[PDB]
DNA sequence: CAATGAGGCCGGGGCATCATGGCCCCGGAATACGGCTCTTTTCCG
DNA sequence: CGGAAAAGAGCC
DNA sequence: CTGTGCCGTCCGTAACGTTGTCGATTTTTGTATTCCGGGGCCATGATGCCCCGGCCTCATTGAA
DNA sequence: GTCGTAGCTGAGGCCTCAGCTACGACTTTTT
């Protein structure tokens, strides 16, 4: 029981990017340019505005939250007009 | 002779799906876009837009793939515009797109599909070529589903290319589909009115739930006497003192209004026409002074009906007394259901409710319609002294309303001005939206034509004066929206500002969405859908399809 | 009459409302002035100026102004909420129930029609070299069947002989080409008017007649009168009947001669045209130039409808017109068609 | 009846763009960097990937499309870290 | 009983056989390179366990993470040959441990337990004969003169006097059942998959079928030191396998009950879902071998069936395969601390 | 074999042949033996290769981990069937009373014989003579003919109990040859929850600096750290170490807080009086710290044989000892008094 | 001028909705074996 | 009445 | 005057070549227990609305 | 396969706006 998410980093600070990214990266794959991917479920979701409350100063980066569905049922609600949108899913690296 | 030329193949397979659907369709145009036919389009724009290989006059042995060709047989009685076809040398092929996925159906194409392969190749096989069958390519899924002329496909096809011709030519339009499915799907039931017409033409039926509004934005008001407006593609941005003060999406705006000296570029303009969209002039007060026509609106049956039914003074006195005896019922109902008092007074006085109603039975046994005429204005009239009493609890101060300042230009009362502006933008809406239905405002059964308001925009003004014009005004001071205040003198009489004008306006927009009910239909029903759903019917009782007319009494 | 519409050519004028005058202004500087005395409908060019006092005179006074493109390409009018026109619209519509006004107006553009057909083959008759003058019997047997026109018994009479009369006439029709046959250009006297045109020379015909009936019905709407709203045609299934019904004699003076126009001087060619399978279409290139031909016969200037002026074909249409409104409400008896 | 939308436009030529800017801003309502906000029911939304399926080119230009829900209930849905996220809802401009 | 709370569980194991891995710890991400070049990642949040199958690079500040978010790393051998492994400091309890010395150095719950365990073994090695026995004539259901002779080391097994005889039951069990698993196998042994059952128990494998038990079951110990690694457990005290190096002594013990649910039915999917071709193998240098273009086929598809969900029989409350491990774990310490004084087995 | 040390944090640790040898950047610098070889002490960010790790893991050689100033990151164990035995051993002769007597009574002589040590050779306070009164140092004599015979572990503790408060009332003596200007013990408590004096601030910090070897040094071995003989377990107990720190709790702890200050490094301002006894200054807990590496470090000889080390070595060398006495080859405990 | 029913309102019975109090559980903070013996400065006789 | 234990003290 | 086409002009994408290097718990340890408090939760309470019909007012057809 | 990785600087690529100069779309009837 989980959900996919997507971030929309309009940062207005490299070191808050870096420390985005750095946790961003660390939290969402890097999806379009100022988009990851995030894939959270009840827990971690929190750690990010966690993590970005710090990450961001609130007055000048801005971001959408884009919070999305239970990450089962998510094609449907994808278009992505070039690179086609891909969730990373439930498999334990193998290499 | 002329009385019947060649039937386009897209208005033959509406005929097996319905015939109240198809005579409306073939007979003359007005058309709108679905799920279906917007789909109906994207898809055919991107292919079937595009032209390709001519079918050649001399076929030997080449492929054929020709595409968007017009055939047009004079013998058979119709003509043709073609999706596609695949022929080798001289045996084509009809070849017609669709939108959905493989039907559950036996062969995987419902029958209207099915008339249109084989008449189609028929058509073909009028221009000497071999068709013997069809073909269904579902873009969707662009499963070829191919179809061959079976006779009786031929035979149903001759079959259904007669009775059309036989409907048509009569003239008289066959009835509603008795509760079908298709209705949901068939997307004219708003202007069917099929068991609209069908529970109001006796054939009582019970209302399922109905194929209701959608697709339409809600109007533009521009109040202020100083705007610039000026187009940004699709976007309208309103600039006053030359900085964009709104922007107005076109795709969502459905009217244009202009109060006092308001200014529109002229590549607006040219937009704005485009769309069908109306642009309303307005005085700076709200007096209806002038509109625009894009080579008019096309339908003439019901015009016809109107005028004829116009040219008969029965018409002309029975609907009239239907007009105003709905009009003094509401009046009453809202006397009566607003009445705010503090104590043996809280009640509307039968005293009062005697003569207001007792106008009805005048109006009901008025001989004539200038009989007619003075029982409505003295129900008007003895509705008015009784008006200024239901707003907040008693007039506020300088609210005072008086019966007498009433129905004349200069309003020199506060309330006399609310009262003065509420129904002078409000008739345009009757003027309006019952344009869209094909009808006549100037032509007047009850009323005259005369400059500014026009002869029908008034008759069916009569029953909703009070419910929306009289009420909003009683809100608008009763809430607080208009006070004394918001009111400035002038030379004429009394005058509103710029801030409360805006306050009466939107709130008078939030009037015109509201949910209510209709007391023959019992649905929840808006008043911007109130109006379009009483002007169709116009047509049909004009038309004679509904044997009387719904008066909403509320 | 009582006035003409104002031709306001201008993209770049600025028109205002001086008390009684509308002037003209281009660059703050006067172009004309109207004076809203001898005016009527006023027609605007692309992105032109039009103030809102100007704009109320007009609708103060009723004046019916439309709007044109810069390159004069229309798009509509502007009518105000006056009782000026609803009683054209409600004469017309309780006067087209009159057969008189049917008969007697559809005898009146079939008799228009005919002469102004054979007063064609008397003008543009291009026999060079043996044939100078056309038939007497050809112009005769047209000038018996405009009598026969005059005295049409009923309406099944007239239409059968204005297209018996059509036919004959067209049998000529090709004789007055560039000399001779136009090779290339086939013409047909019986695959006329098909919903596919089966000859380039039907092509440019059915091109120039459509661009007719949008012609008409502007000109027809331009006064409040219905044009699908007919006497001699028939009204209902999209077709307007009433621009088709006054247009009758004009396929000759701002049609026919169209077509014989943009083949007499080369620019139609045959490699201007495409054939498929019974549709003779023309290239954009050659759409977009045929057009050009059609204004370049909308602005030579006519003198006389019943008053000698010098209008163009597109301003003598309105003339026409509001001739006919009079002839509706009983102001001028008989319509004096203007025939040529 | 509506949905409200969001796009994501990271476009990889400036004359598709315009076209997208042109058709997008009139389309959606200038929301974020790469981002509008959009407001579109069952008719209109198709009217996008018609007009932006030439805006762009499907190979460099690359969108997100947002496509979100019946438009009256959103604000749950969103967490805009700085400036803050706000639908154009059904009303007539009134100047 | 009463075991009421099973585990839920946020990650899941990574893996690794490439030898040549590159695992890389960026902050949350526990990112994998190849050869300087990524192949795939994980943020350290759903990550459960990690393994090393053979020589499987690492870095220490990945091992500091991953020490910090304390997520067993099994360095193993390329056969998943289990090698090597770490504790967070030991498990905190005593009183838990303390119970399995105790009861460790008592012999007579062993044996009441060695019992049940290949009791608990024969009982569903027998119950996947019914399942996965590949008959196709007369040959349907398995062979009841084989069914019985289970039925028969299943009480010679529960009336093992002594924790010797209760080995040989076993290895007859699996001499004979393992001489029938060559029916087990796609109509039994079709391409080259003979299933030499006595190359069974060789340290090295000639045999195709006879090279992939042998890594189920060297994978099913590890994921024992981890599922045991859970609840307070430790397993290096054999009841009856004694502790042999690389041998988590009674992680081997308790794997009797579901030696064939977890080793003898995975196999019997591989191959009979064409996963085992004998081609698919290094055939040679160990006798037979295999490739990791199927291995990383079968170490994800060991991963999966590992989270089926069945019930456990006392509550019937359906639990994946890994979320039943600890609960059969807490009906030891339990019945270890005497809770239960019979011990529920979960045969099937 | 010795227990090798990865020294610099900065290192390369590899196999080549039957060697452990570590490299610096691209040069040979050690060579481990693994014949007779012990576990290794992986500081910082000094790593080993996946094959020296895979080797060891292989024959039950231990590799612990470490941070960069020696702080202890989770250790790397090897699978095998030989650390177990002694914690099977462990755990065996741990529930044994008898053992569990005959190890308590063996530390209890240790740490006291080791006390009079520390007395009179750095009792200092001479006054006539810094000699530890000859009654006095009798009496740990008797004591330690009262820790010969001391029939449970409860008379054990009576016997501690007694001998533990009494030359907590003589400490000052030792300190600094009379009383340092606050450095004068309060002949008084051992900071048991808080500190209270500032030799309650050294002697409580550096048992918890003790405790930390006894149970990285245990654990160095097959033996749970966590199981001890004389302190019963209380579910989070370093039993283990406390039993048998006991005769380096007087000779490292105690020997470092005092040249600490017999050398007078550590003066009153050096920590604050916060919230308990004292809180030291970070630079005088890195000074301390590095003063317990000095005696850390000191130099020691023959923990059973004769051989000169570190106490490092000689503080891992007896619990191999201890395991050879968990049924390994010695059956007697040595117990290693100064 | 007077009839048998429409229109509509008054006018409440019905009940969901919220929010606070009752209860239960849980958690921490503190006190008590519970409990031995060796040793060490104000007392009782 | 000083011893001297014994009490009770500090604590273990 | 409505684009749209540059025309730039900063700000919003990443990734990377330097030298930082970092960083380390914390003031023990007797225990076990019980009770008391807090918090949450749960249940019940009343209240407000919407609804519905009786009742009023009162057509208007019926009726003299 | 040498400490490895965190953190900072450049060079290029996206994204938008203010400020300029061109221009001057509109196409039959049907799907």
């Amino acid at each position: 029981m989980e959900h996919l998410y997507i971030v929309s980093y309009d940062i207005r600070n490299q070191r808050r990017w870096r420390r985005l990214f750095k946790t961003m990266h660390g939290f969402g794959c890097w999806l379009q340019l100022s988009v990851f991917q995030c894939r959270l479920d009840r827990i971690r979701i929190i750690k990010m505005e966690a993590a970005i409350n710090e990450i961001v100063n609130h007055a000048e980066d801005h971001v959408l939250i884009l919070d999305l569905g239970p990450a089962e049922n998510v094609k449907p609600k994808v278009s992505s007009i070039g690179k086609t949108f891909d969730p990373i899913l439930r498999q334990a690296v193998i290499v | 002779d002329g009385s019947i030329p060649l039937i386009p193949v897209r208005m033959l397979n509406e005929h097996v799906y319905c015939p109240r659907l198809a005579y409306l369709m073939w007979v003359q145009g007005e058309f709108s876009h679905n799920e279906f036919t917007v789909d109906g389009v994207i898809r055919h724009r991107r292919v079937d837009a595009g032209g390709g290989v001519l079918p050649s006059e001399t076929q030997e042995d080449s492929r054929i793939h020709a595409r968007s060709v017009s055939l047009s047989s004079e013998r058979l009685g119709i003509t043709a515009k073609i999706d596609l076809v695949e022929g080798e040398g001289a045996y084509v092929s009809p070849v017609d797109y669709k939108r959905g996925k493989r039907p559950h159906v036996a062969g995987g194409a419902y029958e209207p599909e099915r008339v249109q392969l084989c008449a189609q190749g028929l058509l073909l096989r009028e221009h000497g070529f071999a068709s013997d069958g069809g073909a269904l390519y579902f873009v969707a899924s662009r499963e070829r589903v191919p179809v061959a002329f079976d006779d009786e496909l031929i035979g149903r096809t001759l079959a259904a290319i007669d009775e059309m011709g036989r409907t048509a030519l009569s003239g008289t339009m066959p009835p509603p589909l008795e509760d079908s499915p298709k209705c949901p799907r068939c997307s004219l039931v708003g202007i069917c009115l099929p068991d609209e017409v069908r529970f109001l033409s006796h054939l009582s039926v019970e209302p399922r739930p109905i194929i209701p509004a959608d697709g339409r934005g809600l109007p533009l008001y521009v109040q202020s006497p100083k705007a610039y407006v000026r187009k940004d593609g699709d976007c309208l941005v309103i600039e006053e003192e030359r900085v964009r003060v709104a922007e107005a999406r076109l795709g969502e705006t459905s009217q244009v209004a202009l109060f006092g000296n308001a200014t529109l570029t002229t590549a607006a303009l040219h937009e704005c026409l485009r769309r069908e969209i109306p642009v309303t002039w307005l005085s700076y007060g709200g007096w209806f002074m002038g509109h625009t026509v894009s080579t008019g609106h096309r339908n003439v049956e019901t015009r016809t009906y109107q005028y004829q039914r116009s040219f008969d003074p029965e018409t002309c006195l029975n609907l009239a007394r239907r007009w105003i005896v709905a009009k003094i019922a509401n009046c009453r109902t809202l006397l009566r259901r607003n009445w705010r008092g503090e104590g043996d007074e809280a009640k509307a006085p039968p005293g009062l409710l005697m003569s207001l109603q007792d106008d009805m039975r005048h109006a009901m046994r008025a001989p004539s319609l200038e009989v007619l005429l003075g029982i409505e204005g003295a129900s008007a009239g003895r509705y008015f002294q009784h008006f200024s009493r239901m707003l907040r609890g008693g007039d506020g101060e300088g609210m005072g309303f008086d019966f007498t300042t009433r129905n004349r230009r200069p309003p020199k009362d506060p309330v006399n001005a609310l009262l003065s502006f509420a129904y002078a933008m409000l008739t345009r809406e009757w003027t309006v939206a019952l344009a869209a239905v094909g009808l006549d405002p100037y032509r007047g059964f009850y009323h005259q034509p005369r400059f500014g308001r026009p002869a029908l925009a008034l008759d069916m003004m009569e029953p909703f004066r009070p419910l929306i014009a009289d009420s909003t005004v009683l809100m608008a001071i009763n809430n607080g929206e208009i006070r004394t205040g918001d009111f400035v003198r002038s030379a004429g009489g009394c005058n509103l500002t710029d801030s409360a004008r805006k306050r009466f306006i939107a709130g008078f927009e939030r009037r015109m969405e509201q949910e209510v009910t209709h007391p023959i239909f019992k649905y929840t029903i808006s008043y911007r859908r109130l109006l379009e759903v009483q002007a169709r019917l116009l047509t049909r009782y004009l038309s004679g399809e509904i044997p009387a007319y719904p008066n909403f009494v509320t | 009459g009582r006035g003409l519409p104002l031709y306001v050519q201008s993209p770049k004028a600025y028109v205002r409302k001086d008390g009684d005058c509308l002037v003209i202004e281009e660059e703050r500087v006067r172009v004309a002035e109207a004076r809203l005395g001898e005016t009527s409908q006023v027609a605007l060019f692309g992105n032109a100026t039009l103030t809102t006092a100007a704009l109320h005179e007009c609708l103060r006074r009723e004046i019916p102004v439309t709007w044109l493109s810069y390159g004069g390409w229309f798009m509509g009018h502007t009518v105000s909420t006056g009782h000026r026109n609803v009683e054209t619209r409600t004469y017309q519509y309780q006067r087209s129930f009159d057969p008189e006004t049917c008969l007697n107006l559809a005898r009146r553009w079939i008799v228009a029609k005919i002469a102004n057909c054979r007063t064609l083959l008397r003008r543009n008759w291009r026999g060079e070299g043996d044939e100078a003058k056309a038939p007497p019997g050809l112009l005769m047997s047209l000038q018996d069947d405009m009598r026969h026109a005059m005295r049409a018994p009923s309406l099944e009479v007239l239409l059968g002989i204005e297209g018996a009369s059509a036919g004959r006439y067209f049998q000529h029709f090709s004789r007055m080409l560039r000399g001779g046959d136009g090779e290339g250009m086939g013409f047909d006297f019986t695959t006329r008017n098909r919903r596919p045109p089966k000859d380039p020379v039907n092509a440019l015909l059915s091109f120039a007649y459509a661009m007719l009936t949008r012609e008409w019905t502007v000109a027809l709407a331009a006064v409040g009168l219905d044009p699908y709203r007919g006497f001699y045609h028939q009204p209902r299934f999209g077709r307007p009947a009433l621009a088709l019904d006054m247009m009758e004699p004009f396929r000759p003076l701002i049609a026919d001669s169209t077509v014989l126009m943009a083949i007499n001087n080369g620019e139609i060619r045959t490699g201007d045209f495409v054939r498929s399978a019974g549709g003779c279409n023309l290239t954009d290139s050659a759409r977009k130039r045929f057009i050009a031909g059609f204004e370049r016969r909308m602005e030579q200037e006519v003198t006389h409808p019943i008053f000698k002026y010098t209008i163009s074909y597109r301003r003598l249409l309105e003339v026409q017109a509001r001739l006919l409104t009079r002839y509706l409400s009983g102001e001028i008896p008989a319509y004096p068609n203007f025939v040529t």
